[PDB]
């Protein structure tokens, strides 16, 4: 129950990421619940101000949380943001780790759009995973948001749109379960890698798990390499067996993209939209979790 | 498991 800025009241922790913690808050002046990220000012490597800059750069985008205030109060750097709802991982667990094809396709449509939006602002996300997509609350309850720009980086110059150079010999950045094959090989991430990751997320929602989950290793680095080997040895047609061909076509498309290629986001959305229509589904935003009694 | 689901890097 601390005052933050002029008009924000801090409540209980709702989340922790790589740095700081996320608290329920109230905007006392507006009568609105918010999320408040705190980062201890005495950290050697401050990151919250950089994250707030990236969120500010993303403002106006559908499914980008609004940043309401940034500052520093007592022991903390402070970022106040729109309060969002549960993650897609949370909702997956709530739905007994089964999504209907309709729900997967409703999500795919928005998630491709969110990634395209981030790319349009000269960034790649590099941490595409079900934990980093949150449904909105209230009037925004049908909207998928993307969060966690802790690994986000410019893939091109904001002036010239000059693409970052090709590099190899990288250590893995991001989440091993959903990382692109290029990422596992130590190649620089680009737009294609966020989309390939989304393709693994979509097949994750379809299957309940990916075939490279639960691989035993002595060390993290060895585990990344076992996941790498399993991904590279699992044909897309085997990963996607018993599911609509569109999931395989999507992953084949992303795996074919050149390092500096602009993805055809419209093609990828239309792939799922055509499937959605062939199934006779409506874009009515009735997700599986909306049916929980 | 944390090793496969925890993001790494900065
Ligand atoms: N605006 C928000 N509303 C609700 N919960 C949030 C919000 N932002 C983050 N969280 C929760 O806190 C966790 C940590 O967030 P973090 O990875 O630091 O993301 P960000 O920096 O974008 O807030 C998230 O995994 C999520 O569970
Ligand atoms: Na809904």
């Amino acid at each position: 129950e601390l005052r933050v800025g002029n008009r924000y009241r801090l409540g209980r922790k709702i989340g922790s990421g790589s740095f700081g913690d996320i608290y329920l808050g109230t905007d006392i002046a507006a009568g609105e619940e918010v999320a408040i990220k705190l980062e201890c000012v005495k950290t050697k490597h401050p990151q919250l101000h950089i994250e707030s800059k990236i969120y500010k750069m993303m403002q106006g985008g559908v499914g980008i949380p609004t940043i309401r205030w940034c500052g520093a109060e007592g022991d903390y750097n402070v970022m106040v943001m729109e309060l969002l709802g549960p993650s897609l991982e949370d909702l997956f667990n709530f739905c007994s780790r089964k999504f209907s094809l309709k729900t997967v396709l409703l999500l795919a449509d928005q998630m491709i759009s969110r990634i395209e939006y981030i790319h349009s602002k000269n960034f790649i996300h590099r941490d595409v995973k079900p934990d980093n997509f949150l449904m909105g609350l209230g009037k925004k309850g049908n909207l998928v948001y993307i969060i966690d720009f802790g690994l986000a980086k410019k893939y091109r110059d904001a002036r010239t749109h000059q693409h970052i150079p090709y590099r190899e010999n990288k250590n893995l950045t991001g989440t091993a379960r959903y990382a692109s094959i290029n990422t596992h090989l130590g190649i620089e991430q680009s737009r294609r890698d966020d989309l390939e990751s989304l393709g693994y997320v979509l097949m994750y929602f379809n299957l309940g798990s990916l075939p490279w989950q639960g691989l035993k290793a002595a060390t993290k680095r060895q585990k990344y390499e076992r996941i790498s080997e399993k991904k590279m040895s699992t044909p897309i047609e085997v990963l996607c067996k018993g599911y609509p061909s569109e999931f395989a076509t999507y992953l084949n498309f992303c795996r074919s993209l050149r390092f500096d290629d602009k993805p055809d986001y419209s093609y990828l959305r239309q792939l799922f939209r055509n499937l959605f229509h062939r199934q006779g589904f409506s874009y009515d935003y009735v997700f599986d979790w909306n049916m929980l009694k | 498991s944390s090793a496969s689901t925890v993001s790494v890097g900065s």
